């Protein structure tokens, strides 16, 4: 009812190899062909990848910037407000970005800002202008 | 088993059922109450037991009833019927027993038996035992037929039958109690030496042996679970099946390699896209960084758009940098995944050359046990005798197997050097025409009530005919004869003056260089006490080596032997002998095999006796005149001495029922 | 523990 384990006998396969006098050596040459061509492609892409890895030599280390550690403050300076408006103009609704720019405000403080000052900063307008981009 | 059930098992009978044969003789009993069936059955098994427990003397009915116990010894006619059936069909009082009741004063009927092979001798002895005039005609100058034992001095070596294939249910058991046979176990351990002379490493011996066995199982599965028996209007052979199974294994291996290397390209290409992504990102980071530097360039005090510019560029750079770093993590993971796949590649091949060659030696072992190229065996039926194989270790005969035919021939009217030329069988009797083999001008004519033909299937197969039948055998018999397979196998006896091999090793192999020569001198035996090695030739190689001179052949032998044992340790054989069984005109081959296109049903056809048409027309149907025995005629035990023996017992029983009448059936 | 029986076709 079941073939020996490690013995692979499929119906499809037996009819495919019995059909002819040398359908056997045909299938087994096509597979050798498939094999050599796949191995060749591996060579190609191993090479391609070797080149790309060569380009990335140097990491991004010369370009990394140290991290500002400013503690979150609750008071909005005039400055911080202005930063914030421009931040909205450039980033729209990406609050996290905005918080990172201002550097001493949290995301929720940023949302609060959105609402409190909506009247006075014409935040609506600002936002639609960001959306045009 | 043990007890009376032991006896029944040993008599190749089911201890708890009546057989078809028994049904035939005792239809009253088997269509009756299960009780009397059990009585019957005990009477049977017990009588069997008694015979078996001491087969050196005739078991008379009186003795039997004497040792029967009640209630079983009440119905004495049941006992008599039973005993008689047993004696008749050679379940008891067969072989070489001391006769209590000395033979019948006058004989009834006349039987001429062609061939004093083992089957011949058997039937003859039984028929005589029954009080019939029996004469055997034998073409050779010796008894035994395909039991052929070489002797010179103390050197003794069979070129014919060599092995008792187990004593569990073997009649040869009874014989060996009756004859002095030095039986010797065979140590089934067999080292293999590669054509060079180096032993095959245990690792290899085992990986290969195991793969062999799996391939066989495979074919069986193709056969029986898949009905792959017929391929293109032509029946499949074991050999073809094997080759297909193998081709699929190689196919599967290439498939595995293709799937693996494709996983490697899939991943490698992932890495490619990631790498691209990372390079473009790095370039953006270079550019952006430049821009941020240019913005910190502007010294304070600066207005708020300027300040926003620095802050925003900074936020963006920290962003892109973060992203690049994640990508680089991913790159690490992919690279190590690729090192894993490049690390666990599936198996390079299915079989190396050393591989396929050792495998070829296992195939040659198969070709040898069947005496034929695996390309000729029936896929569906080659193994069909396997269900009846005996139990216990296979054994050799140290004094030679000849002793048995010889033993049997005692008391028998045997005409040697008498080659039967033609058989004539008619409504009224038979005449056999034979010649002297020495002077084939001299002629003999033998007249008889029936002929027992135990001509080898090879002989019967001959074209043009070595023996002529008048009238001709009916198409159904001749077709059966054509359909069967009569195969071929040969031996080389090597007699040296001192043992130069491992004396604890009964047997050892040699692996052939080619697939084609896989059967040439593939195996060797030391079974004799004396220094004698036996080199075996089977498969396609069997037939071909027969056209090569003795000398060349012992040459290829000592060659192999020197390769394995060193040129300075192997000496010229004092005596050498080489079988050529297909060439022998009395054998015309070694033994039958289920040819592809044949079935075990053909063996049954072979055993069907022939009934001549009436002499006068509109005259009643006549009694059968021609009967067949021998190894080719026994379905469950073909190509064996015990099979020959059994077929002999059979036909003698049938013949005797015919001409003497069966008193035990009322 | 030998593979094939010894002289059976099996
Ligand atoms: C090499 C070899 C090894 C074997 N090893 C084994 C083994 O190890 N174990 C086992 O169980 N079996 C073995 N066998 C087979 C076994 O020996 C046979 O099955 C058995 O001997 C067959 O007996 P038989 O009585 O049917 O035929 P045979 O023994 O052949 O007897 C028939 C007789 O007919 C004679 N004859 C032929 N033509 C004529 C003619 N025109 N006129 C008159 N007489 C004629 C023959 O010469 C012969 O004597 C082996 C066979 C061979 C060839
Ligand atoms: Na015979
Ligand atoms: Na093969």
């Amino acid at each position: 009812r079941k073939p020996p384990k490690g013995m692979f006998l499929s119906q499809e396969d037996v009819e495919a190899v019995s059909a002819n006098a040398t359908a056997a050596t045909t299938v087994l040459r096509q597979l050798d062909m498939e094999l050599v061509s796949v191995k060749r492609q591996i060579q190609n892409i191993k090479q391609t990848n070797s080149a790309l890895k060569e380009k990335l030599d140097g990491g991004i280390e010369p370009y990394r910037l140290p991290e500002v550690i400013q503690k979150c403050n609750a008071r909005w300076t005039t400055e911080e407000q202005l930063l914030a408006v421009q931040a909205i103009r450039k980033y729209g609704r990406d609050f996290q970005a905005i918080s990172d720019v201002i550097g001493n405000k949290s995301v929720v403080q940023v949302k609060n800002f959105f609402v409190n000052y909506r009247r006075r900063f014409n935040i609506d307008e600002v936002l639609q202008e960001w959306e045009a981009e | 088993p043990s007890g009376v059930e032991g006896a029944a098992f040993q008599s190749r009978l089911p201890h708890d059922r009546m057989t078809s044969q028994e049904a035939a003789c005792f239809p009253d009993i088997i269509s009756g109450p299960q009780q009397t069936q059990k009585v019957f059955l005990f009477i049977r098994n017990r009588t069997l037991q008694l015979w078996l427990d001491n087969p050196k003397i005739q078991l008379t009915f009186e003795a039997t009833l004497q040792q029967l116990e009640a209630p079983y010894n009440s119905d004495t006619v049941l006992v008599h019927r039973v005993h008689s059936y047993l004696e008749r069909h050679g379940l008891i009082n067969f072989g070489i027993y001391k006769r209590i009741k000395p033979l019948p004063t006058k004989k009834t009927g006349k039987v001429i038996i062609i061939g004093s092979g083992v089957s011949g001798l058997a039937a003859a002895r039984q028929l005589q035992s029954f009080g019939m005039d029996v004469t055997l005609l034998e073409a050779r100058d010796r008894v035994g037929g395909r039991v052929a034992t070489f002797r010179k001095g103390n050197y003794v070596a069979d070129l014919g039958a060599m092995v008792v294939t187990g004593l569990g249910g073997n009649p040869m058991a009874v014989v060996s109690k009756q004859v002095n046979m030095e039986l010797a176990k065979i140590k089934q351990k067999c080292p293999l030496y590669e054509a060079n002379g180096q032993a095959v490493p245990k690792e290899k011996d085992e990986m290969v042996e195991q793969e062999f066995n799996r391939l066989l199982e495979a074919t069986s599965y193709l056969s029986h679970q898949l009905d792959f028996n017929v391929l293109n209007n032509k029946p499949v052979s074991l050999g073809q099946a094997l080759e297909v199974v193998i081709q699929l294994q190689e196919k599967h291996v290439k498939d595995e390699q293709i799937e693996h290397w494709k996983k490697i390209v899939k991943t490698q290409e992932e890495l490619k896209e990631l790498l691209n992504k990372m390079v473009n990102l790095k370039e953006k980071i270079k550019e952006l960084h430049q821009q941020y530097k240019e913005a910190s360039e502007v010294k304070p005090p600066r207005d708020i758009t300027a300040e926003f510019l620095v802050k925003s560029k900074h936020r963006d750079l920290t962003a892109l940098c973060k992203e690049y770093d994640e990508l680089a993590e991913t790159q690490g993971k992919l690279e190590e995944k690729l090192q894993e796949l490049e690390a666990n590649p599936p198996s390079d091949v299915y079989l190396s050359s050393r591989d396929r060659q050792i495998l070829d030696w296992h195939f040659a072992n198969l070709e040898f046990a069947n005496a034929t190229p695996l390309s000729t065996l029936s896929l569906k039926h080659w193994d069909q005798d396997d269900d009846f194989e005996f139990t216990g270790s296979h054994l050799t005969v140290r004094n030679g197997y000849s002793c048995v035919p010889v033993a049997l021939a005692e008391g028998l009217d045997i005409k040697l050097n008498t080659a039967v030329r033609q058989v004539r069988y008619t409504a009224s009797g038979c005449e056999v025409i034979a010649v002297n083999t020495r002077s084939t001008s001299q002629t003999f004519i033998y007249k008889c009530d029936a002929v027992l033909c135990t001509l080898p299937l090879g002989v019967l197969k001959q074209q043009p005919p070595a023996v002529q039948f008048v009238p001709p055998l009916p198409e159904w018999k001749t077709s059966a004869v054509q359909r069967m397979g009569f195969g071929n196998l040969n031996k080389v006896v090597l007699c040296f003056d001192r043992v130069f091999w491992d004396p604890s090793v009964n047997l050892f192999g040699h692996v052939g260089s080619t697939t084609a020569s896989r059967g040439e001198l593939f195996l060797f035996w030391n079974l004799y006490k004396a220094p004698i090695l036996l080199a075996l030739v089977a498969g396609e190689a069997a037939g071909i080596m027969e056209n090569i001179s003795d000398d060349v052949i012992v040459g290829r032998c000592l060659a192999i032997l020197k390769g394995i044992f060193g040129s300075s340790a192997v000496p010229q054989p004092k005596e050498t002998v080489v079988s050529r069984w297909r060439a022998d005109p009395w054998a015309r081959g070694s033994y039958s095999y289920v040819a592809a296109g044949s079935s075990g049903n053909d063996y049954d056809l072979m055993a069907q006796p022939i009934t001549p048409g009436p002499s006068i027309p509109g005259a009643p149907q006549p009694i059968p005149r021609l009967f067949f025995a021998g190894e080719h005629t026994i379905r469950n035990y073909p190509a064996t001495v015990h099979g020959a023996l059994l077929s002999g017992l059979r036909e003698a029983g049938r013949i005797a029922d015919q001409f003497l009448g069966a008193m035990y059936t009322l | 523990x030998x593979x094939x029986a010894l002289l059976a076709a099996x």
